[PDB]
């Protein structure tokens, strides 16, 4: 019926000047546009049918093509950045925004989808999106007592569009933008469906990822201790952009990162240093890093968390990208601890593990485990055992690992590896 | 995440 037509009988039935037949053929248009295998955008690019498309989104007496165009424009939207400036280009942001408005739910929906498209181009499409004034009825949209009344794709579908707005760097979205949306963002990061809470938690981990007085703006609105629930889901697609934020907001201050300390986060971290999925151990480890370079009594709180045994696990066995952060994550618990804190660490083990890994390619980790080692020997000097550590690093194998990197390209190896068999 | 989502049905 609108089924497999062709481009040409799309175009004779557009320009037809019937709004009865220009609705089948925006149908039809909308039916090659949704097929899953090469939609034909191109082709219907190259037919000049954007402006009649967009000319129909305001034909407020025929909702149907309203809506069948506000799906064909968002199928064109969805394709390359190219294929995205032709929808633009046709002056569609403010004819979608004015959708927003529109008492047929179904069409206000997609006018937030083809936003959301067009936002997720870019800064520059997501600004231009802003300055057309799209966030107010957005918000209109989500303004109400009790989020569980809206219907559930809706809800999906509002809160991926204005993760879009949240998205992006080089410019960051502007800062009166994220201020207008927060709140509202807020309270889609308490609802109860899980690709909402997902959606929440990637807008949440874009904003974060920025200067501090960007975390600061997210830290200030109470999020951490939600994060820190959400960080324990059972389902990943919710704990992977949970931990993105808040590892996150620990590259931050000293302060930020005390925030997700007392809201609890440190005991989740047995199990994502455990996890199966390579990433999300990858991240927790990635995130340990940034604390351990925190303050001496922010180690100490990894130290009471028991979390030093769970990091020793994973310079033993990991992904070898897992590995290179376990060995930062050391290092700088070495450049910052106490002595008390840095005996403790051999004490957990860590020696055997970290000389196993000096036998790696990647001259950076050899360097990060060399800068250990002697931070660990300085804390064994201010005891008067360093001999003992001597004969550690020995009984491992150690020195010959340690011996041979003088033979590295990077002198720099060359170098440490020399000048700690001198002195040890 | 996805930047953009075809709506096919």
């Amino acid at each position: 019926g609108t089924v497999n037509w062709s481009v040409e009988d799309i175009v004779k039935g557009i320009n037809s000047n019937n709004l009865e037949s220009q609705l089948q053929a925006t149908q039809a248009a909308r039916k090659l546009l949704s097929r899953e295998k090469q939609p034909p955008i191109d082709n219907i690019i190259r037919a000049g049918l954007i402006p009649k498309f967009v000319s129909f989104l305001g034909k407020t007496d025929c909702s149907p093509i309203q809506f069948e165009s506000a799906w064909a424009l968002t199928n064109i939207a969805s394709g390359t950045s190219e294929q995205t400036k032709a929808v633009v280009d046709g002056g569609a942001i403010p004819a979608f925004i004015s959708l927003l408005a529109s008492p047929h739910a179904h069409i206000s929906e997609q006018a937030v989808w083809a936003l959301g498209n067009i936002a997720g181009d870019g800064s520059a499409f997501r600004d231009l999106v802003i300055k057309h004034g799209a966030i107010d009825p957005l918000l209109a949209l989500l303004a109400v007592p009790d989020l569980s009344t809206l219907a559930c794709g809706y809800l999906r579908n509002l809160t991926w569009t204005l993760s879009n707005l949240c998205r992006n760097k080089n410019p960051a979205p502007p800062l009166d933008a994220v201020e207008q949306i927060l709140p509202t963002l807020v309270r889609l990061l308490h609802h109860n469906d899980p690709e909402v809470l997902a959606d929440s938690c990637w807008a949440i981990s874009y904003l974060t990822d920025g200067p501090n007085e960007r975390i600061e703006m997210v830290v200030k609105k109470g999020v951490v201790p939600q994060l820190v629930k959400l960080l324990g889901a059972t389902e990943l697609p919710i704990v992977t952009p949970a931990l993105r934020a808040i590892g996150n907001i620990v590259t931050g201050t000293d302060e930020q990162t005390q925030k997700v300390i007392d809201a609890g986060a440190l005991a989740v971290f047995p199990s994502l240093l455990t996890n199966p999925k390579t990433n999300i151990q990858k991240e927790a480890t990635w995130t340990m890093s940034n604390i351990t370079a925190g303050r001496q009594d922010q180690i100490q709180q990894v130290v009471n968390h028991g979390l030093v045994p769970f990091l020793v696990g994973v310079l033993s066995k990991a992904d070898f990208k897992t590995q290179k952060e376990a060995a930062w994550a050391i290092t700088n618990y070495t450049s910052g601890g106490t002595v008390e804190q840095i005996v403790y660490l051999v004490h957990c083990g860590i020696i055997e593990p970290l000389m196993n890994l000096l036998s790696a390619k990647d001259t950076k980790i050899i360097q990060v485990i060399l800068d250990a080692i002697s931070n660990i020997f300085q804390a064994a000097e201010k005891l008067g055992e360093t001999e003992k550590l001597s004969i550690m690093i020995e009984e491992c194998g150690g020195l010959d690992k340690i011996e041979a990197l003088q033979r590295h390209e990077n002198e720099s190896v060359y170098k440490a590896s020399l000048n700690l068999i001198e002195k040890y | 995440p996805n930047t953009k989502k075809q709506k096919c049905g």
